[PDB]
C-alpha cells in the first residue's frame, strides 16, 4: 500500500488526502515471471 | 442576426487546431471543422467549439511570456449578404454541456 | 416538421429555405467491390466535408443562358485533392449545394443542373436542361438548392486525371430583376462534397 | 442548433450535432459552497471592525465571488491574530457592550485565535446591494463586531453557503490581442 | 456537504457548531437541465 | 512449424532468418476513445504500410558504441507523412524492422532499440541500453530484428511538430569483423510503419 | 541454459541447473512505492520555487532513481522550514497569485510546516524527459509553487507513486580492481 504503518482510519476522508484517480473505459511483473528455464537439449543425470 | 426582414446573409465559423496560421478566407476554412446557417425564420444558431488538446486539461491563463497561443483560434466569416449593409449579428457565449473548470486560485481581478 | 441541415463528415450545413433534396439517377451507391480492382479498394472516410467555391456573380445585365461549368473534381487544396495525386483509381458521388443569397424582394430565377460528361453545348440545347439532376433557385421562394448524384461512368473506377464525368451547371433562366426594395448584385456560391470515395492502387512517391 | 432568437430560454448545442460524443463532467470545484468557504484577508482597523462580509476586496476570490450573488445566507467563522482580549459582541448590541467580558472573549493563545459565529442577522437572507439610502447598506447586515487592543490581521471565511439570484462577475480588461501575464514555470 | 474532510463525528452537537435553520410551512439547476439540443428542421446524415 | 512473413496494409515483409518479433511495453493498444478530444477522432487505416530507409554503413573500423539515432516519426513523403501537415493531434504505434545483411562468415554483432524519448546521452549509459524493447542482431545468426511497440506518452494524442516520442538506436556492441570469407562491408537499412493510427482535428488548407 | 541468443525473451538459469535449489525472496525493499516515499533534500532559492520533481539532485538516493522511470506519477507533500508565510500555489496559475493569502497559506509554526499536495498537473502521467524544444522541460510539468519570505529547507516526498518505461541507472565508475570505501564499523 506505501509507506504507512498506521492500523487506525484516516482522518481526512480520501479526496482530501490524496487525488482521487479516474478510470476509463503490471508489465515487468508478466515479462519476468515469462522467464525460460530448465534446459534446451536433451538432459542426463 | 439583428437584421431586417429584407436583408439576408449566410455565415461560416472554424475552429482553426494550433500548429500554423489560422486561415483568412472561407475557402482556405471549409477544410476545418466548420458550420455554415442563413437567416431567416429562427433568427439563432447555436455553435458548440469542440475541445481538442493534447493533455487533458488546457490553462484558463495564456501564458505571459508565450506568444504564439498553441490552444488555438476561431474564426466567423460571412460567406455572402442580400442588401445587409450595416447590419449587425450580435454574438454571445455560455458554457458548454460538458464544460468543468478546476483548481481555484486568487490572481487579482484583471 | 422540417429537418432541413445537412452534414457530411464533420462540417454540417444548415439552410433554412431548402425547398428539398433531389436524388438525382439513384437513391443508392453502386457495388462498390469490383472485379477490376481484384479487391484492393478501401473507403477513405476522411474525404466527405465541404469545400466551398465561387461560380459567379449573377447581375442584371446577364440574358438568358449566361451559364458556368465547373468539372467535378475541381482543384481541391485539402484532404480530398491529396487522393487524386496519390491513387490512381478513385470513385465518388457527389452532393453539391449552391446559394444565390438575395432577399426576397428580388426576381428572375436560375437553374441549376448536375449533368454528367457536359462538353459542346448549344444555347438552343438549353431548352432541355431539365431533363438532368436539377432544382431551380428564385429569390422569391428560396435561396439554396441541393441535388445529390451518384457515381456515373464508363466503368467502375475512374481515372481523374484524363477524366472529369460531373459538370455543375447553373444558368440563368430569367434575368436578375432588381427593384426599388431588392439587392442590386447577387453573388453565387457553392460548397460541394463528396460522398464516399473509394480508392485503390497507390502511386509511388514522387521523391 | 437553430432555435428561437429572442425567447431566451436555455439552448445548449452540443458537440453531438456535427459528429462525436460528451464526456463525463465533473463539478465540485465550481461548487458555490465549496468555493467560498476558504479563508480570506481583509484589511483590519485598530480596536473595532464590524464584521460585515462586504468590507472583503472587489479585487480577491472570495470577495469578488460573493459578490456575484444579490442574496447569500452563510455562517462566518473569522481567524484574528490580536494581542489583547477579542470580545465578539452579536448583531445589534450598543457599541458600548465590546468593552464587557461577559460577552464571548478569546483570550490570547499565541498566534491566533480562530472561533466559530452564527447567523445573527434578524432577516432572513442577506444581501450585498441595496437602494435604501442614497455604505449604502443596512446597519443590519453585519454578523457583528469584534474589539481587541490592537488587531493585526483578521480572516474571513463562510461556510454553508446559499446564494441567490446572480449578478454579473467581470474578469479585467485586457489591452494586447490576449492578456497574456506570466505563468508559473520551472 | 462544503469543504469540511473529516469521517469522525463533530464533538459540539450540532447547534453549539452552525446555526440550525428553520422551515416553514434549485432553480438554475431545473433551468440548464431544460435546455433544447438537437436540431430544428429535418437533418440528414 | 514457423509463420515468419509479417504485412501491414498492403505491403509485406518476408524474412528467413526471423528470431522472433519482440512486443515492447504491450500486447495491446490503449484506449483510443479520450476524454480530451471529444470523440472527434477517426482511424485512418490508408497510413499503415512500410517504408524504408537507410540508417549507416556497419564498417569494420567502427568501435563499441557508434549509435545512430533517428527520431520516429521522420521525413516520410508518402501518405503518412501528408497526415502530418493536415491534421494536428495524432497518434499511433510502430513496428519496425532493420536489416543488416552480410553473411553467415562475418562476426560482431549490434543492438537494435526502441526507447522513448531518447536525448543527451553517453557512452557509458550504452552499457544498459539492454532494458528498452531490444533485439541483438548478429550475421552468425539472424538478419532481421523486428521490434513492435505501442503509443507512449505524456498525454493520449501527440502534436508531432514539436514532440518526437520514439527513437530507433542501432548501436554496435562488437566490431564488425570480416575474414577471408565474409563481406567486407554491410549496410543497415530498416522498413518501419505504424499501426493503427488516430487523427483528430483538420488543419486549414495552406491555400 | 542454452538459449536462442538473440530472441530477447527473458531467460533465467536458475540454480537447480548444477544441483540444488532456490529460496523464497522477498522484495519489498525494492517496490517502487516503498522506495520512492521518503524526504529528499532539494535547495532552494530564496523566494519562489516551483515544485518540479526533477530539481532533485542526480546524487541523491530517490532522485537518481526516479530518473529510473520516463513517466511517473505520483502525489507530492512537501515539507518546508521557513519564516514568514508560505503559500503555495496550483499548476498554472500566474505567478502574481503568490503573494494573495485565499491560496493555501500555512503560517508559521514551529519549526516546519508539512503539507499534502494533489496531482495538480493537466497530463495523465508526468515525465523525467522530453524532447520538445532545444530546462528542456515542458512548464506543465510542476506541481506548483511554493512563496515565503526565506525558505531554509525545503523537503520533497513522492507518494502513491507509479512508474512506467525504465531508462537506465548508473553507479559510480570504479578507477581501482573494486570500489572500496571506507564501510561504517566499530
Amino acid at each position: 500500500s506505501g509507506n504507512t504503518g498506521s492500523i487506525i482510519n484516516n482522518y481526512y476522508m480520501q479526496q482530501y488526502q490524496n487525488s482521487m484517480d479516474t478510470q476509463l473505459g503490471d508489465w515487468f511483473s508478466k515479462l519476468a515471471s515469462s522467464a525460460f528455464s530448465g534446459l534446451f537439449g536433451a538432459l542426463l543425470a | 442576426f439583428t437584421g431586417p426582414t429584407d436583408a439576408k446573409a449566410r455565415y461560416m465559423i472554424a475552429y482553426a487546431p494550433p500548429g500554423m496560421e489560422p486561415p483568412k478566407t472561407p475557402e482556405a476554412a471549409a477544410h476545418c471543422i466548420h458550420a455554415e446557417w442563413d437567416t431567416g425564420l429562427n433568427s439563432k444558431f447555436t455553435f458548440s467549439i469542440p475541445y481538442l488538446s493534447a493533455a487533458d486539461y488546457t490553462y484558463t491563463a495564456s501564458d505571459v511570456a508565450e506568444t504564439t497561443n498553441v490552444q488555438g483560434w476561431v474564426c466567423l466569416f460571412q460567406i455572402t449578404h442580400g442588401k445587409a449593409d450595416g447590419d449587425a449579428l450580435v454574438v454571445l457565449a455560455s458554457a458548454g454541456k460538458d464544460f468543468e473548470l478546476r483548481l481555484p486560485v486568487d490572481a487579482r481581478t484583471q | 416538421d422540417r429537418i432541413l441541415t445537412t452534414r457530411n463528415g464533420h462540417t454540417t450545413s444548415t439552410t433554412q429555405s431548402s425547398v428539398g433534396v433531389t436524388y438525382g439517377y439513384a437513391t443508392a451507391e453502386d457495388f462498390v467491390s469490383g472485379p477490376n480492382t481484384s479487391g484492393l479498394e478501401t473507403r477513405v472516410a476522411q474525404a466527405e466535408r465541404f469545400f466551398k467555391t465561387h461560380l459567379f456573380d449573377w447581375v442584371t445585365s446577364d440574358p438568358f443562358g449566361r451559364c458556368h461549368l465547373l468539372e467535378l473534381p475541381t482543384d481541391h487544396k485539402g484532404v480530398y485533392g491529396y487522393l487524386t495525386d496519390s491513387y490512381a483509381y478513385m470513385r465518388n458521388g457527389w452532393d453539391v449545394e449552391v446559394t444565390a443569397v438575395g432577399n426576397q424582394f428580388n426576381g428572375g430565377c436560375l437553374l441549376v443542373a448536375m449533368v454528367p460528361e457536359l462538353c459542346s453545348i448549344q444555347k438552343r440545347e438549353l431548352y432541355q436542361l431539365t431533363l438532368f439532376p436539377h432544382q431551380f433557385i428564385n429569390p422569391r421562394t428560396n435561396m439554396t438548392a441541393h441535388i445529390t448524384v451518384p457515381f456515373v461512368g464508363v466503368n467502375r473506377y475512374d481515372q481523374y486525371k484524363v477524366h472529369k464525368p460531373w459538370t455543375l451547371v447553373v444558368m440563368v433562366v430569367a434575368p436578375l430583376t432588381v427593384n426599388s426594395e431588392g439587392a442590386p448584385q447577387i453573388k453565387v456560391y457553392a460548397n460541394i462534397a463528396p460522398t464516399n470515395v473509394h480508392v485503390a492502387g497507390e502511386f509511388p512517391s514522387k521523391e | 442548433t437553430t432555435s428561437a432568437g429572442e425567447s431566451a430560454d436555455p439552448v445548449t448545442a452540443t458537440v453531438e450535432n456535427y459528429g462525436g460524443e460528451t464526456q463525463v463532467q465533473r463539478r465540485q470545484h465550481t461548487d458555490v459552497s465549496f468555493i467560498l468557504d476558504r479563508f480570506v484577508k481583509v484589511t483590519p482597523k485598530d480596536q473595532i471592525n464590524v464584521l460585515d462580509l462586504m468590507q472583503t476586496p472587489a479585487h480577491t476570490l472570495v470577495g469578488a465571488l460573493l459578490r456575484t450573488a444579490t442574496y447569500y445566507f452563510a455562517d462566518l467563522e473569522v481567524a484574528v491574530k490580536h494581542e489583547g482580549n477579542l470580545t465578539w459582541v452579536p448583531n445589534g448590541a450598543p457599541e458600548a457592550a465590546l468593552d464587557n467580558t461577559t460577552n464571548p472573549t478569546a483570550y490570547h493563545k499565541a498566534p491566533l485565535t480562530r472561533l466559530a459565529l452564527p447567523y445573527t442577522a434578524p432577516h432572513r437572507v442577506l444581501a450585498t446591494v441595496y437602494n435604501g439610502e442614497s455604505r449604502a447598506l443596512p446597519t443590519s447586515f453585519n454578523y457583528g463586531a469584534i474589539k481587541a487592543t490592537r488587531v493585526t490581521e483578521l480572516l474571513y471565511r463562510m461556510k454553508r453557503a446559499e446564494t441567490y439570484c446572480p449578478r454579473p462577475l467581470l474578469a479585467i480588461h485586457p489591452d494586447q490581442a490576449r492578456h497574456k501575464q506570466k505563468i508559473v514555470a520551472p
